[PDB]
């Protein structure tokens, strides 16, 4: 299923994926297209941060939907 | 408990702005027996950066990075202060708009305006500039005037910026708990709200352990198709921002 | 010779009226002020008047001022030592904020004393399960400790 993913940097992508990927496999789907790498990237879906050992089934993710990438960017 | 006494003390036997330093200085923060992987890429990044200044690290460090890079261009370029004096009276306004309390939010302002002409007078010299950002009472209070026009950024943009947002929290109750406090670390959406309120433009070297691009870990904000020139570069590391600057 | 915050906020301290909150300088330290909140309507603390000290540290506006009750209180927010368990205080505190606001959020703290959760400690666990009888105490403990002289 395609699902797509909104960067504050002002990019939206699109990935293929399964509802049984790991957050951790999404993660490395974006790294593909983007190069960012898993460990700096937070996912977020309905305000509520994406857990590496979980699955797109876990959070009820569908065909379509979008999820939000921010940095690890914490400073200070 | 007089701990975060000493606490608050570690983080003040530094300067909040240092003064510049060759950047081989951050070299020689590691080495090979024991941090081999920062002193890459520190090596690294010292081909391109001759310079780094260090920002205390006391949760307010990305902010007062910004603001000293901002105040360093307008030390230079007459025009773009003239322009940053004017575009900061639009704030004034937009906050009073945006609901921010008034009297208190205006005499941020007022206090920031007021130090802005009087570099552009010439009251002010440069020694006195950074004497300023280095009394605490003075530069947290203009450091203030920063964390509001980020707040405001985001209320201003709040439909676009509130899915990025985590913890179930409201843009307001996100501003209000992590971007208005001073001593708050900024994070990526802060980041980015600054950035584009102060109309900046800034490279951040991403420095961590990690294998990397060919150059480094690095992040442009704004990116755009255009390639304009960083006005102010930051030195990440985990947890903590420096100013740095290319070599000559 | 005190910074700026301090002399504006001094002078709004003394101009504003707030119903149910007077505030003034002490005499001789201009960063310590003398509070009294009155009881409000329709709750278990009418008719008392209820004594706060406050202080502005040495960095305010950046840290929050301190602020503790003198006057004795049954409620789910103020200790034995009358210490107070209130967000602004501490890490909602911004500097955009000022005495007023903290002013208003006690007086409004003392109007709806139930805040979901158990702040502190045995009174707020008293005040969700038994409501009736944690109010009648409340009540109680005005006629005892905050009825003036």
């Amino acid at each position: 299923m395609q699902i797509f993913v909104k960067t504050l940097t002002g990019k939206t992508i699109t990935l293929e994926v399964e509802p049984s990927d790991t957050i951790e496999n999404v993660k490395a789907k974006i790294q593909d297209k983007e190069g960012i790498p898993p460990d700096q990237q937070r996912l977020i879906f309905a305000g509520k941060q994406l857990e590496d050992g979980r699955t797109l089934s876990d959070y009820n993710i569908q065909k379509e939907s979008t999820l939000h990438l921010v940095l690890r960017l914490r400073g200070g | 408990d007089q701990q975060l006494k000493t606490i608050e003390d570690e983080q003040k036997s530094v300067p909040l702005v240092a003064t510049l330093a060759p950047f081989s200085i951050l070299c020689a923060e590691y080495d090979n027996e024991t941090s081999a992987a920062f002193l890459s890429k520190a090596t690294e990044l010292s081909e391109v950066y001759g310079e780094i200044r260090y920002i205390r690290g006391d949760g307010n460090c990305f902010y007062r990075a910004i603001l000293v890079g901002l105040i360093e261009i307008m030390l230079k370029d007459r025009a773009r202060l003239e322009k940053f004096i004017a575009s900061s009276r639009d704030w004034t306004r937009t906050l009073v708009e945006l609901g921010f309390p008034d009297w208190t939010c205006t005499d941020f302002c007022d206090f920031f305006i007021e130090f802005l002409e009087k570099i552009h007078s010439g009251v002010h010299t440069e020694e006195a500039v950074y004497t300023i950002l280095n009394d605490d009472g003075s530069a947290n209070y203009i450091l203030m005037f920063f964390r509001l026009i980020t707040s405001a950024f985001l209320k201003q943009n709040s439909e676009e910026y509130a899915p990025f947002i985590d913890e179930g929290m409201t843009v307001a109750q996100y501003c209000e708990q992590e971007i208005e406090p001073m001593w708050k670390d900024a994070d990526h959406l802060a980041i980015n709200s600054l950035i584009k309120a102060a109309g900046t433009r800034v490279r951040i070297e991403y420095m961590d352990r990690t294998a990397a691009p060919n150059g480094g870990w690095h992040y442009d904000i704004p990116s755009d198709d255009q390639q304009i020139a960083p006005e102010i570069t930051l030195l990440y590391r985990p947890g903590h921002y420096d100013v740095i600057y290319k070599k000559d | 010779g005190l910074p700026r915050r301090i002399i504006k906020e001094t002078q709004r301290l003394l101009a504003e009226p707030v119903p149910g909150i007077k505030a003034e300088p002490d005499e001789s330290n201009a960063r310590y002020f003398h509070v009294v909140i009155a009881g409000p309507q329709d709750s278990p603390f009418e008719g008392g008047t209820f004594k706060l000290e406050l202080f502005l540290p040495e960095e305010y506006p950046m840290a929050a001022p301190k602020v503790r009750f003198m006057t004795k209180i049954y409620h789910p927010n103020v200790d034995k030592l009358g210490r107070i368990c209130l967000d602004i205080l501490k890490d909602k505190w911004s500097p955009a904020l000022q005495i007023r606001t903290v002013l208003l959020s006690i007086q409004a703290l003392l109007s709806a004393p139930n805040p979901d959760d158990p702040l502190a400690n045995d009174v707020a666990e008293q005040w969700k399960t038994n409501e009736a009888q944690a109010i009648e105490t409340a009540r109680a403990w005005t006629r005892l400790y905050a009825m003036n002289n």
